[PDB]
């Protein structure tokens, strides 16, 4: 429940949905926002495992 | 959004939280407008913080 339940975390970008970011801003924003994204969730998967 | 650039285009034109290339197909609730005039020196103070 808590791994679903980190998903809805911003880690510090604009929204939790990849796909708004994807939609709304221009790529040079969008791969840092993802990265943050991507980074804090692989950091809770490592945590999990 | 397309129909802008029909008058001199070559304006400060700063887009926060979106870009503005092409991304005209976002729905909004409600847009506002506040229009005035201010001096060139003074363009820089018009900003967020």
């Amino acid at each position: 429940n808590t791994l679903v339940k980190q998903l809805s975390s911003k880690f510090g970008a604009i929204s939790s949905v990849l796909n708004d970011i994807f939609s709304r801003l221009d790529p040079p924003e969008a791969e840092v926002q993802i990265d943050r994204l991507i980074t804090g969730r692989l950091q809770s998967l490592q945590t999990y495992v | 959004y397309s129909v802008l650039y029909n008058l001199a285009p070559f304006f400060t034109f700063k887009c926060y939280g979106v870009s503005p290339t092409k991304l005209n197909d976002l729905c909004f609730t409600n847009v506002y407008a506040d229009s005035f005039v201010i001096r060139g020196d003074e363009v820089r103070q018009i900003a967020p913080g």
